[PDB]
């Protein structure tokens, strides 16, 4: 798994925190490794679980950010009748009573049972890498060098989407406005 | 070499001044209760509507 | 020569790697003064009770036999609703198995005379542990869940007593104070 | 009195001692019993303790 | 001769046949695959992991009665106040008069 | 020969000078009568209590938690001895102090250093040199906070003015 | 009244259980002619 940009991004000789050195778990092989782990979470918890959690959070939060934006730009027909005008976290409470969120929980949990099995199997030497669920129907990750880059994009956009979703939700708590309405203020 | 075995040996011991044994386990408390209540009721007890 | 769980304290001499739950934590040092086989058996037995007890708190609380005195969610107050008759015939069922599993040997001076390892009543229908590594990881998992479920039934029960609300209900209502 | 309760047990509390104290005594007796040679014998009584 | 007793009777025979059936299903197959192993997130270098799998530690220490007397000793003679007994090496028995 | 802190007095014998913040100050001479390690542990524990108390005294005055009512620090003890929390805090302190007793028994046999509990959760003073400087800083700040907590509380009693208030208006 | 009842039940059960499991503990062997 050669690292794209090894030397400028995600590789040795690029250590983020200049004064401090990184934990011994943070080797030069992992993706998006800028040598950043001040609180030292890596020595305690296995890196495979940690990258699984990072990729799961990033993939969930990219969907969450794009949902919070698209829900403002457009809405599926009929949601405005059942759900009244209802933004990020109020819509959660309304949709829980509606029962849609139960279905989301049921089916995402059904998928996460096999996600749990995959995490277990990787942690007992199945050879699977973190976040690799074999999902590439369009065959866009076939080329290896493009896959390398797309991995760091996935990590970095996941991080950016995590911070973004935190922003949108707490801006909603402040003003009670969505992303599009909040930016035009 | 077990606590119950030692207890049974002590109860069935021929070395106690007064033998207890398993029948004594039932006799001594019952007889002592009867003696105590009889003494207390004989020295002091209100009249009884026989 | 210092306990891992209690850095400040020195390691209990008895506590050791061989046990499978050892992290050096015996600050009192009971180990020094009781059969550690007996202590481990007691730990695993209490935990095996509590592991079922917490789920019971939870399942009884949501589903229940449709029998007439069997339906009362607050478990604390449920023990008495179902008749002691039933609770006694179950207590007697656990007695049978106590003596069945322990094979009559059920005192500290007799329990392990047959060579039975502590905490094993020879039960292993599934999740086989013939793999020592698997046995080694599963025993730590069992001990951690035993220890956690102890805290659990404790909280669930004392808490159900505190607010007369079963587990799931209490927190959702979470009437505080 | 004269009500017909089984073993006089009118309160359910009374059962806790009545069932448990034999069980603790049974547990203490089991340590004795498990230590004995429990094979059969052809005699009027067992001379092995 | 009731419909529900028949139902309970089928389930009783199910519970009775479960152990002879599934215990043997376990016996023949089992999890002796040499890959069935529990997996956890924390690094296994320091999980307080069990060593030697089942471990039974031979025991020849104080009797159970003596043990409960030790535990009774927590209230009868705890180790608290002994810290404030005088300096036990020599108390400066040769404390120089100047000091 | 003679303590630098008290030049007219002679240097207390057991106070050789190894422990942090040791300036040979023991006029009454408790070190000669008792183990210095036990006294050092008592000093560190009381001083840590006092440092937390001194910080909390001011943090309560500037900010009392919204779920709790607003009372000056001293007026609070009496409130929470009934609210319930008082019990919870003193309960947990006793829980930790039982293992403190175990650690003291270790200390008596010399298996543990005085005032040491391996608490560097974030590896602050992991440098040998720094741990020294920190040990000196810890003992001084503790010795100061012992005075500060007593002043704060005793001032409230003589003058109903949370320190911040009093300082504002004498 | 109930407290006295349960205390008496405790005492009676204790002594009856001692009698029961004591005579059940191979009492026939406790004779001077054994072995
Ligand atoms: C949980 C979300 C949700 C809810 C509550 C509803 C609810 C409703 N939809 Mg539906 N709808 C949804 C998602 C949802 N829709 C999705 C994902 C699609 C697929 C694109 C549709 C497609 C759809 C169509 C095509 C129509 C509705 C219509 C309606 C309303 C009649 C009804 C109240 C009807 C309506 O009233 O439209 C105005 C209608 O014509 N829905
Ligand atoms: C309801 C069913 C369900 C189930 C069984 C699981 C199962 C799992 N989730 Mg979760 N998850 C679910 C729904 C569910 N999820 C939903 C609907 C979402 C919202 C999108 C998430 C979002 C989510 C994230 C973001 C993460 C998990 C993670 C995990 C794993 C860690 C479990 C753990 O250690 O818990 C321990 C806690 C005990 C109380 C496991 C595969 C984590 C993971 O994979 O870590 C590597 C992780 O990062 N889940
Ligand atoms: C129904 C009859 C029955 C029988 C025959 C036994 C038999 C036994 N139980 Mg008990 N047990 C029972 C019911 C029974 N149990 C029930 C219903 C439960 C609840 C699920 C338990 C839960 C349980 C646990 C968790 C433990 C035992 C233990 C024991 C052993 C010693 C108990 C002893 O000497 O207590 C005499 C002493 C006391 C009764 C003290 C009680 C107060 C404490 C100190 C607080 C023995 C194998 C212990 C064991 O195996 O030791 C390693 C043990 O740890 N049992
Ligand atoms: C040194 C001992 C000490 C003692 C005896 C108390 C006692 C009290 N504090 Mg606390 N407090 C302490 C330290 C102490 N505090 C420290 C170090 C801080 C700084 C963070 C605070 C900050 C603080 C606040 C902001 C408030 C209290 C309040 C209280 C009351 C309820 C407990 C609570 O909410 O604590 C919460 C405090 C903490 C979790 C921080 C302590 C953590 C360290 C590790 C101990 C009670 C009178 C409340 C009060 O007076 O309500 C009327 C209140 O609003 N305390
Ligand atoms: C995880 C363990 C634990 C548990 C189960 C509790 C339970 C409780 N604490 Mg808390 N508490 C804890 C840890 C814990 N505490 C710790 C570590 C401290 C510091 C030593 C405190 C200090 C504390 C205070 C100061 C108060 C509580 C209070 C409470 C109550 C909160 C429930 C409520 O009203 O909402 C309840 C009795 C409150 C209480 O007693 O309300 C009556 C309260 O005022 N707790
Ligand atoms: C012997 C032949 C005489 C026949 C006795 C009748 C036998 C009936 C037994 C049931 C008694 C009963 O239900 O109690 C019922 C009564 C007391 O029950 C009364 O019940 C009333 C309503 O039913 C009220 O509740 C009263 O409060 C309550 O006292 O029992 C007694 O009188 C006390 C029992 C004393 C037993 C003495 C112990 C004997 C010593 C050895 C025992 C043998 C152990 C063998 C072990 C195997
Ligand atoms: C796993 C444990 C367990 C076992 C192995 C077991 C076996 C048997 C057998 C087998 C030989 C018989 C024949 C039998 C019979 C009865 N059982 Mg029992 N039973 C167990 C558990 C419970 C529970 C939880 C309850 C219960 C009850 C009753 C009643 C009610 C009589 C009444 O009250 O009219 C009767 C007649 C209920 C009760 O007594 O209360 C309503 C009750 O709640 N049982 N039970
Ligand atoms: C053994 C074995 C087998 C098996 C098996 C089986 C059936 C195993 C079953 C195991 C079970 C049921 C385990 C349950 C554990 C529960 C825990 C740790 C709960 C913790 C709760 C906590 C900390 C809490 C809390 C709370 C409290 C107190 C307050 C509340 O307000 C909130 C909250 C609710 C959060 C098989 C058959 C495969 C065969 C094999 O050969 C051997
Ligand atoms: C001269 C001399 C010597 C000496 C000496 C000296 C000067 C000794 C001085 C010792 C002193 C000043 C000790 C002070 C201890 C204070 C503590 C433990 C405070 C705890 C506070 C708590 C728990 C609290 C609280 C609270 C807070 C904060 C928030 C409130 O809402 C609630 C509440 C009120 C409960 C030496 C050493 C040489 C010996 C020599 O021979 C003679
Ligand atoms: C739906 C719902 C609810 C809800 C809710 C939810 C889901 C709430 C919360 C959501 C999320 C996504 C929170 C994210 C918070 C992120 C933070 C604070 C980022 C910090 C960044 C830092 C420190 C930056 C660090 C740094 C960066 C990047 C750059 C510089 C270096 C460094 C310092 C390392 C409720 C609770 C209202 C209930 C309701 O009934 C239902
Ligand atoms: C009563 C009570 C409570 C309480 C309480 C509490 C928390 C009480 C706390 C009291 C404290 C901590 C008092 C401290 C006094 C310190 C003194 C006198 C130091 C003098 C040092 C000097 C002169 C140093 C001298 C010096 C020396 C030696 C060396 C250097 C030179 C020099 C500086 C000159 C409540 C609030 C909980 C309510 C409850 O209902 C009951
Ligand atoms: C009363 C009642 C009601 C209804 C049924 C019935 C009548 C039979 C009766 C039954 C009562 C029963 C079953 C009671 C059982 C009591 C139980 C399970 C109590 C549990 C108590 C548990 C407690 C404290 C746990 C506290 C643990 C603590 C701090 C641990 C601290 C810690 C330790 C030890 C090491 C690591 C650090 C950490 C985590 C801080």
């Amino acid at each position: 798994l050669p690292l794209y940009g090894e030397g400028k991004l995600q590789g040795p000789g690029t250590q983020a925190i200049p004064g401090s050195e990184p934990p011994p778990a943070l080797d030069g092989t992992w993706v998006g490794d800028v040598g950043f782990d001040p609180l030292g979470f890596s020595r305690v918890i296995d890196m495979r679980w940690l990258r699984e959690a990072e990729l799961k959070h990033g993939r969930v939060c990219m969907l969450a950010a794009t949902g919070m934006i698209v829900q403002d730009i457009a809405l599926f027909p009929g949601v405005t009748k059942t759900f009244g005008p209802a933004k990020i976290t109020a819509l959660h409470d309304v949709a829980v009573k509606q029962g849609s969120m139960q279905q989301l929980l049921v089916w995402l949990g059904f998928l996460e049972i096999f996600g749990f099995v995959a995490i277990v199997q990787m942690l007992q030497g199945s050879g699977r890498q973190p976040g690799d669920f074999g999902f590439d129907p369009l065959n866009c990750g076939a080329n290896t060098d493009t896959l390398a880059r797309r991995q760091l994009v996935e990590l970095k956009n996941g991080r950016l989407a995590m911070i973004a979703t935190g922003g949108m939700i707490h801006h909603f708590f402040l003003t009670g406005k969505g992303p599009i309405e909040f930016i035009t203020t | 070499a077990s606590a119950w075995e030692r207890f049974c040996s002590w109860i069935t011991s021929t070395d106690n001044r007064l033998y207890i044994g398993w029948f004594g386990v039932l006799m001594i408390p019952t007889l002592l209760t009867a003696t105590t209540v009889y003494i207390i009721a004989f020295v002091a007890a209100p009249p009884v509507d026989i | 020569d210092r306990s891992y769980a209690m850095p400040f304290l020195s390691r209990p001499p008895a506590l050791d790697g061989s046990m499978a739950g050892d992290v050096g934590f015996d600050p009192l040092g009971f180990s020094n003064y009781f059969d550690l086989k007996w202590l481990r058996e007691a730990e695993l037995k209490h935990g095996r009770v509590c592991m079922l007890g917490c789920l019971g708190f939870l399942v009884q609380e949501q589903a229940n036999l449709p029998l007439p005195g069997f339906d009362n969610k607050l478990a604390t107050e449920a023990f008495f609703s179902v008749p002691a008759g039933g609770l006694w015939q179950i207590f007697f069922s656990l007695g049978a198995i106590e003596i069945i599993t322990n094979k009559g040997k059920l005192t500290p001076g007799s329990m392990f005379t047959g060579g039975r390892a502590p905490g094993d009543l020879d039960f292993d229908p599934l999740n086989l542990s013939v793999d020592e590594t698997a046995l080694r990881r599963f025993e730590l998992a069992e001990l951690k869940h035993a220890r956690l479920a102890m805290i659990g039934l404790g909280g669930m029960l004392h808490q159900m007593l505190l607010t007369k609300q079963a587990p799931i209900e209490q927190l959702t209502n979470f009437k505080s104070l | 009195e004269g009500t017909g309760e089984a073993l006089g047990i009118d309160d359910t509390r009374l059962i806790v001692p009545v069932i448990l104290i034999p069980v603790i005594t049974f547990i203490l007796y089991a340590g004795f019993a498990s230590e004995q040679d429990n094979e059969d014998f052809f005699d009027t009584y067992d001379q092995r303790r | 001769t009731a419909p529900i007793v028949h139902f309970g009777s089928v389930i009783s025979l199910w519970l009775l046949f479960a152990l002879p059936v599934w215990s043997a299903a376990y016996k023949a197959a089992g999890a002796d695959t040499a890959e069935w192993v529990g997996v956890s997130q924390v690094t296994e270098d320091a999980p307080g992991i069990g060593l030697y799998g089942k471990y039974a530690p031979e025991y020849d220490g104080p009797t159970f009665r003596e043990g409960l007397e030790y535990v009774l000793s927590f209230a009868w003679k705890p180790p608290i106040l002994i810290a404030w007994k005088p300096r036990a090496d020599l108390d400066r028995a040769m404390m120089d008069p100047a000091r | 020969d003679f303590s630098a802190a008290v030049p007219f007095l002679k240097r207390p014998s057991n106070l050789d000078g190894t422990l942090a913040g040791d300036v040979g100050f023991d006029p009454l001479g408790f070190s000669d009568v008792f183990d210095l390690r036990v006294l050092r542990e008592a000093e560190l524990k009381h001083g840590r209590f006092a440092m937390l108390a001194v910080l909390g005294f001011l943090v309560q005055e500037v900010y009392t938690f919204p779920f709790f009512p607003k009372m000056a620090p001293v007026d609070a003890h009496d409130y929470f001895v009934t609210q319930g929390g008082g019990s919870q805090i003193i309960f947990w302190i006793s829980f930790v102090e039982i293992f403190g007793v175990v650690a003291l028994f270790e200390l008596i046999q010399g298996k543990r250093d005085a005032g040491d509990f391996a608490f560097d959760p974030l590896g602050l003073g992991k440098d040998e040199a720094t741990l020294a400087r920190y040990k000196v800083a810890e003992i001084k700040h503790a010795r100061l906070a012992m005075i500060a907590i007593g002043g704060f509380i005793h001032q409230f009693w003589v003058t109903k003015q949370t320190v911040l208030e009093q300082l504002g208006n004498f | 009244m109930f407290t006295l009842k349960i205390v008496v039940y405790t005492t009676v059960t204790f002594f009856v259980s001692l009698f029961t499991f004591g005579f059940l503990s191979n009492d026939a062997s406790r004779n001077p002619n054994r072995k």
